[PDB]
RNA sequence: GCCGAGGGUAGGGCCCGUGACUGGGGCGAAGUCGUAACAAGGUAGCUGUACCGGAAGGUGCGGCUGGAU
RNA sequence: GUGGGAGAGGGUGGUGGAAUUCCCGGAGUAGCGGUGAAAUGCGCAGAUACCGGGAGGAACGCCGAUGGCGAAGGCAGCCACCUGGUCCACCCGUGACGCUGAGGCGCGAAAGCGUGGGGAGCAAACCGGAUUAGAUACCCGGGUAGUCCACGCCCUAAACGAUGCGCGCUAGGUCUCUGGGUCUCCUGGGGGCCGAAGCUAACGCGUUAAGCGCGCCGCCUGGGGAGUACGGCCGCAAGG
RNA sequence: AGCUAGUUGGUGGGGUAAUGGCCCACCAAGGCGACGACGGGUAGCCGGUCUGAGAGGAUGGCCGGCCACAGGGGCACUGA
RNA sequence: CCUAAGGUAGCGAAAUUCCUUGUCGGGUAAGUUCCGACCUGCACGAAAAGCGUAACGACCGGAGCGCUGUCUCGGCGAGGG
RNA sequence: CCCUCGCCAAGGAACUCUGCAAGUUGGCCCCGUAACUUCGGGAGAAGGGGUGCUCCCUGGGGUGAUGAGCCCCGGGGAGCCGCAGUGAACAGGCUCUGGCGACUGUUUACCAAAAACACAGCUCUCUGCGAACUCGUAAGAGGAGGUAUAGGGAGCGACGCU
RNA sequence: GAGCUAGCCCUGGCCAGGGUGAAGCUGGGGUGAGACCCAGUGGAGGCCCGAACCGGUGGGGGAUGCAAACCCCUCGGAUGA
């Protein structure tokens, strides 16, 4: 669901909100955050290297288990769903029989209170973690893994998925949620299931104020600015670009691929993305 | 659906005399029943809008029925639909 | 002193007359353009809707026979 | 009530193969495609035609019927669950509890709209080729909405049987679907055809009345202007 | 298509030949409406007249009855 | 005849109209501005977005009521110079 | 003569590029309030009535104790005075109608606050992650302890119909 | 040279008083169940009025200034970007 205002103001009458019924825990588990480093978009230098970026919201940050293969055949139980300020996806709080406590992604469809499990040998249900040889061909899963041991990579944001299309030899052929077509190693875990809150994308800002609590700042058009600042600087009055639209270092902007051609990870993409 | 026994139990705890079935007692008791499993059915297939016409005919039997027995005997009227809960 | 005809201030409602200009409508006709309908009317017709075209109209989708053979 | 029946009736969730398209491997050569005839188009940068692999979407061939179901719109592979109407036999239960229905409320083909998916085939708009006096068409090659899914809107129709619902009465023949019997046939309930009496301006209707009658509702009052205007309510808009 | 604050009723008084929210004070939350309230338009109503086979339709001048008005409004005085 | 193709809806004397105080209408006793129209748009036009839009604006136009030393048209008074 | 201020007969914007400036209005309580509308608004729209003091009667609340006292919020009646009762001080002028920008915001420190920038929102496009991109000779960093419902770049700028 | 200024990072602090009255919740109505309507409760918001605080709209003064940007009147924001 998402929950919309009266407009009562303004900036209410388009913003909405998630619904957050799927949280029944409204606080983090100390023993599993760290403070996060804001950095401004600012590196080791100092310098801004990501323009527009800073003075959102504190984050406490959540430590998240994107391995698995950690802990084969412990099972562990569904304590709760947490929020979660750095990602779209939320949280699920596993307490392991084990005694030990993670949190993972939580995948649609889970459960406060069932259980899970990781490994070659688990069952094929929601939750679950297997190298990608053992699920089944056809069955659509999230948190996979790039190479093995590595860590899961793909299909972390909220109501993405990945989907098994077939196997050859060492490797299974994954469809990404960009819809590129790619051979990934069998021995990378994945878990079964797809990521949660996908009404996540229906969310409407409303204000500038919301962006602001993002830690986006405003972005300033090239065409706002001067030929010193930028290729679509100047101009007396409104103008239009007047060449290929282009970045502020001058790169074409509208369509110009940018893959490194001779990229070693090409043998390995079958087909590149749509739409 | 409904089963034979399920039923019985309907008819045995509203008939009016040992062996009565299909008093406006039992009639009503009977459909009362149907009503609020078909109610439910739609709860979850609300686009089942073929099967809510009978749930509008069956209400509405009902409806006539208990018209007939509030007119003959008022306490007894009030009396069912004590023991259905139905009014609103 | 109250109420009080009415006068005055302010804002509302219904109706009537009228208005540069504008929308189609009726009639007039000895005008221009095409030929959509009535025969299988020369792409069967009509239809609700949608997009388009100088104009009758065309085409898509579904419907009707009030369609010749 | 008890006991049975037939059915593409409705909703959810799955799943099967035929075919079209695209991609991949093979093998193969100079054309393929299309029309009235053609051109556009595609093709030695290896097409068509053929074999194997794969991806995805939509619609269900034979059965299929002058058939079945639904109040209407409408509903067709197959599987399970959930659910509605309806017929039959027994003559067991209630005892006129009935009929209709201004408002109201719900349902409501296609197209259309909103947010998000999906997109193989088809295809408004649009492009190109032909035809032609012209061709903003008919024919051919391309092609976007849309057609599909979910939720929410719109509420219109040649939404038709151009025939409101219920009840009773008024010859029969025949074909068919579906229950029940004493299974030639008898009896119910639906679907067609021809016909008694009667009705009708005629065409035709005729136990599925458009016949003889009662109840209640909706509707008509010369053609156009006009389903327009104004007012009003509804809708995101289209527009009702 | 909804209307109503003297509004609807109660009590106490004022007022008149006399009842009454007719008028005033207080008290209650009521009164009217698809059997068409409220609003807009039009008209004085009837005996009758005209037409019509009747049912009905149209009408209300003259004449008789009642009402309303007396330049437009408001008010009282004298008085059975 | 020419083109790769010849501006669609909507809007238009406009923050865009040169001729220009275009023409007509409204408002005024009188209106180069303003509002509503017309269209031979010098030189609008569809994300350098097109046409609208309730609310908002120390933005920029036009009008009216109220009230005033803004003005007719100036006068006197106070205080700091 | 200048500045800051006070008042002014009759007129009342005739001033001027412009009502510039200055009048007006001004708080609370009560009555009342239009087009249009995204149904929130427009709205303090507008317009108007009240406002001091004295006496008598009465209602609810807090702290007490359930009462006195103290404090809070009222109601009704009858009277007094002045030109004048938010008697001083602080405290909106209003309305109709176009353009531009949806809106709150931001800006040329020190001649421009705007119609400019930003903005939610729309679209195109790049990026399979040792991402693209950015800084750095490099190492190392940002991106991001993020992973296509995510991140970069660009144009447009709520929303409606396109 | 970032003790001015611009952005960011870490850690503290500040915003009188009044107004409007979103969702939610509770009760009542409505219905087959609903949608929903009403009342109370509630206290939302780049909401409203206005001090501090942050600004700098118009006008006047100042102009070898009180001041190398000030003064007066007026005006914008004031729980938020
Ligand atoms: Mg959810
Ligand atoms: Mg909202
Ligand atoms: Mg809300
Ligand atoms: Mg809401
Ligand atoms: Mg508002
Ligand atoms: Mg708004
Ligand atoms: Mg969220
Ligand atoms: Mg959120
Ligand atoms: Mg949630
Ligand atoms: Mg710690
Ligand atoms: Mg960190
Ligand atoms: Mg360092
Ligand atoms: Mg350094
Ligand atoms: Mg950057
Ligand atoms: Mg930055
Ligand atoms: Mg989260
Ligand atoms: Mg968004
Ligand atoms: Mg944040
Ligand atoms: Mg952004
Ligand atoms: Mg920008
Ligand atoms: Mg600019
Ligand atoms: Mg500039
Ligand atoms: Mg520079
Ligand atoms: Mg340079
Ligand atoms: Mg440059
Ligand atoms: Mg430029
Ligand atoms: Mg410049
Ligand atoms: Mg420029
Ligand atoms: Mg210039
Ligand atoms: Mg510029
Ligand atoms: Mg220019
Ligand atoms: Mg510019
Ligand atoms: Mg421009
Ligand atoms: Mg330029
Ligand atoms: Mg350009
Ligand atoms: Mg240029
Ligand atoms: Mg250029
Ligand atoms: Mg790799
Ligand atoms: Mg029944
Ligand atoms: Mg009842
Ligand atoms: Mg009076
Ligand atoms: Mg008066
Ligand atoms: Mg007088
Ligand atoms: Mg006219
Ligand atoms: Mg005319
Ligand atoms: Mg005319
Ligand atoms: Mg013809
Ligand atoms: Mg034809
Ligand atoms: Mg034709
Ligand atoms: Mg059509
Ligand atoms: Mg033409
Ligand atoms: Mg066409
Ligand atoms: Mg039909
Ligand atoms: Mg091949
Ligand atoms: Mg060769
Ligand atoms: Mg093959
Ligand atoms: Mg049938
Ligand atoms: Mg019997
Ligand atoms: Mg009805
Ligand atoms: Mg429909
Ligand atoms: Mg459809
Ligand atoms: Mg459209
Ligand atoms: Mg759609
Ligand atoms: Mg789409
Ligand atoms: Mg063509
Ligand atoms: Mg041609
Ligand atoms: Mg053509
Ligand atoms: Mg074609
Ligand atoms: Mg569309
Ligand atoms: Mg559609
Ligand atoms: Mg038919
Ligand atoms: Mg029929
Ligand atoms: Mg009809
Ligand atoms: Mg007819
Ligand atoms: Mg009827
Ligand atoms: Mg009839
Ligand atoms: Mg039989
Ligand atoms: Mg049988
Ligand atoms: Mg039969
Ligand atoms: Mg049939
Ligand atoms: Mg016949
Ligand atoms: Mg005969
Ligand atoms: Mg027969
Ligand atoms: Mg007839
Ligand atoms: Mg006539
Ligand atoms: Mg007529
Ligand atoms: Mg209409
Ligand atoms: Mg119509
Ligand atoms: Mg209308
Ligand atoms: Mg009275
Ligand atoms: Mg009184
Ligand atoms: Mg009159
Ligand atoms: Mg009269
Ligand atoms: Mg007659
Ligand atoms: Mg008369
Ligand atoms: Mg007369
Ligand atoms: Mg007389
Ligand atoms: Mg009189
Ligand atoms: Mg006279
Ligand atoms: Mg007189
Ligand atoms: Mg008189
Ligand atoms: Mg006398
Ligand atoms: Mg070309
Ligand atoms: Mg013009
Ligand atoms: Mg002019
Ligand atoms: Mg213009
Ligand atoms: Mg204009
Ligand atoms: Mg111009
Ligand atoms: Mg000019
Ligand atoms: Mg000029
Ligand atoms: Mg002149
Ligand atoms: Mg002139
Ligand atoms: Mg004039
Ligand atoms: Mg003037
Ligand atoms: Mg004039
Ligand atoms: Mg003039
Ligand atoms: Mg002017
Ligand atoms: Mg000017
Ligand atoms: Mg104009
Ligand atoms: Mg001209
Ligand atoms: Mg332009
Ligand atoms: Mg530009
Ligand atoms: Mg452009
Ligand atoms: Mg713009
Ligand atoms: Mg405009
Ligand atoms: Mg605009
Ligand atoms: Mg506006
Ligand atoms: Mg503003
Ligand atoms: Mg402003
Ligand atoms: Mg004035
Ligand atoms: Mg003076
Ligand atoms: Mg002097
Ligand atoms: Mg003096
Ligand atoms: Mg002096
Ligand atoms: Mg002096
Ligand atoms: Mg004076
Ligand atoms: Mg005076
Ligand atoms: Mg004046
Ligand atoms: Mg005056
Ligand atoms: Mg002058
Ligand atoms: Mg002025
Ligand atoms: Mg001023
Ligand atoms: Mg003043
Ligand atoms: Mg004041
Ligand atoms: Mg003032
Ligand atoms: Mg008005
Ligand atoms: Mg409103
Ligand atoms: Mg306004
Ligand atoms: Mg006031
Ligand atoms: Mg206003
Ligand atoms: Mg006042
Ligand atoms: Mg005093
Ligand atoms: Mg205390
Ligand atoms: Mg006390
Ligand atoms: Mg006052
Ligand atoms: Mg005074
Ligand atoms: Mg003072
Ligand atoms: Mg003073
Ligand atoms: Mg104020
Ligand atoms: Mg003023
Ligand atoms: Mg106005
Ligand atoms: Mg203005
Ligand atoms: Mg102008
Ligand atoms: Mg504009
Ligand atoms: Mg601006
Ligand atoms: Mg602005
Ligand atoms: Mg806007
Ligand atoms: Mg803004
Ligand atoms: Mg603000
Ligand atoms: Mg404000
Ligand atoms: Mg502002
Ligand atoms: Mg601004
Ligand atoms: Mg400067
Ligand atoms: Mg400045
Ligand atoms: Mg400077
Ligand atoms: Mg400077
Ligand atoms: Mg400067
Ligand atoms: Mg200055
Ligand atoms: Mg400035
Ligand atoms: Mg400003
Ligand atoms: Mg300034
Ligand atoms: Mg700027
Ligand atoms: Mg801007
Ligand atoms: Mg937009
Ligand atoms: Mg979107
Ligand atoms: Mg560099
Ligand atoms: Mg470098
Ligand atoms: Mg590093
Ligand atoms: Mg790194
Ligand atoms: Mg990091
Ligand atoms: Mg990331
Ligand atoms: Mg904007
Ligand atoms: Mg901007
Ligand atoms: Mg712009
Ligand atoms: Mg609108
Ligand atoms: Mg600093
Ligand atoms: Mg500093
Ligand atoms: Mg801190
Ligand atoms: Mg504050
Ligand atoms: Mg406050
Ligand atoms: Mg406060
Ligand atoms: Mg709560
Ligand atoms: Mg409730
Ligand atoms: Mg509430
Ligand atoms: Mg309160
Ligand atoms: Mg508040
Ligand atoms: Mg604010
Ligand atoms: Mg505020
Ligand atoms: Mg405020
Ligand atoms: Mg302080
Ligand atoms: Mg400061
Ligand atoms: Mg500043
Ligand atoms: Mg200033
Ligand atoms: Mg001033
Ligand atoms: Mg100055
Ligand atoms: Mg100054
Ligand atoms: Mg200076
Ligand atoms: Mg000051
Ligand atoms: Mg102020
Ligand atoms: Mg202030
Ligand atoms: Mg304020
Ligand atoms: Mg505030
Ligand atoms: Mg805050
Ligand atoms: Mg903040």
């Amino acid at each position: 669901a998402v929950k919309k205002f009266k407009p009562y103001t303004p900036s209410r009458r388009f913003m909405t909100v998630a619904d957050f019924s799927e949280i029944t825990k409204t606080e983090p588990e100390k023993s599993l955050v760290k403070p996060l480093k804001k950095t401004g978009g600012r590196n080791n230098q100092g310098r801004i290297t990501v323009r527009f970026r800073g003075g959102g919201h504190k984050r406490l940050y959540r430590i998240i288990d994107f391995k698995r293969w950690d802990k084969v055949g412990i099972p562990a139980k569904v304590a709760a769903i947490e929020y979660d300020p750095n990602r779209s996806a939320r949280i699920a709080l596993l307490h392991y029989v084990d005694g030990e406590k993670r949190y993972i992604i939580a995948p649609d469809g889970l459960q406060v209170g069932q259980q899970v499990v990781a490994g070659p040998d688990a069952p094929i249900q929601v939750g679950n973690a297997l190298p990608l040889r053992f699920i089944p061909v056809g069955t659509v899963v999230h948190a996979v893994e790039l190479e093995p041991k590595k860590g899961a990579k793909l299909a972390r944001a909220a109501g993405t998925s990945a989907q098994i299309q077939g196997r050859e030899g060492d490797y299974v052929i994954l469809r990404l949620p960009s819809g590129e077509l790619r051979k990934v190693h069998g021995e990378c875990y994945a878990t079964v299931g797809a990521v949660g809150n996908a009404d996540h994308k229906n969310i409407v800002l409303g204000k500038a104020g919301r962006s602001r609590w993002l830690g986006r700042r405003p972005h300033v058009r090239g065409a706002a600015m001067n030929p010193v600042d930028h290729p679509h600087g100047g101009g007396e009055g409104r103008a239009p670009r007047g060449r290929p639209p282009a970045s502020p270092w001058g790169w074409q902007t509208k369509g110009l691929k940018t893959r490194k051609r001779r990229k070693p990870s090409s043998r390995f993409i079958i087909a590149r993305r749509k739409k | 659906p409904i089963t034979k026994e399920e039923k019985q139990k309907v008819i045995q705890e509203f008939a009016r005399f040992p062996g009565d079935t299909g008093s406006t007692e039992v009639q009503v008791a009977l459909l009362t029943l149907r009503i609020n499993r078909l109610s439910e059915h739609l709860k979850v297939h609300k686009k089942d809008h073929h099967s809510h016409r009978g749930l509008l005919m069956m209400v509405g039997q009902r409806r006539r029925l208990l018209r007939y027995l509030q007119r003959e005997d008022p306490e007894r009227y009030r009396a069912l639909i004590e023991k259905l809960g139905i009014r609103g």
